């Protein structure tokens, strides 16, 4: 969540990554961030995945 | 009645009885958001409006 003064029109642009030495295939080591109001980076919040 | 400014991909113009306004892609910058870096292929896959 990034509670900023933030307006319409306006979008964030923030990168989450993990750098570990485990390595999980692709498609989950990173992920985006545009919103930032509660976003999960995902269009769905689904667990059944 | 009638008007026209703009270029091609990105005119405004009105045509017959009906307002017609294009937007070229390329000129959006879509590469220019986010770092190359994670990530090779780009493609849009909806839109709302």
């Amino acid at each position: 969540t990034l509670p900023a003064l933030v307006g319409p029109y306006e979008d964030i642009r923030a990168v989450l990554n993990y750098g570990g030495s485990i390595v999980m295939p692709r498609g989950c080591s990173a992920i985006a961030l545009s919103h930032g109001v509660n976003d999960s980076g995902q269009f769905m919040l689904d667990f059944n995945d | 009645g009638k008007g026209n400014v703009g270029a091609s991909g990105n005119e405004l113009k009105l045509s017959n009885r009906q307002i017609e306004a294009s937007v070229r892609l390329s000129d959006l910058k879509i590469f220019s958001d986010y770092p190359e870096s994670l990530g090779n292929t780009r493609q849009l896959k909806q839109v709302s409006v």
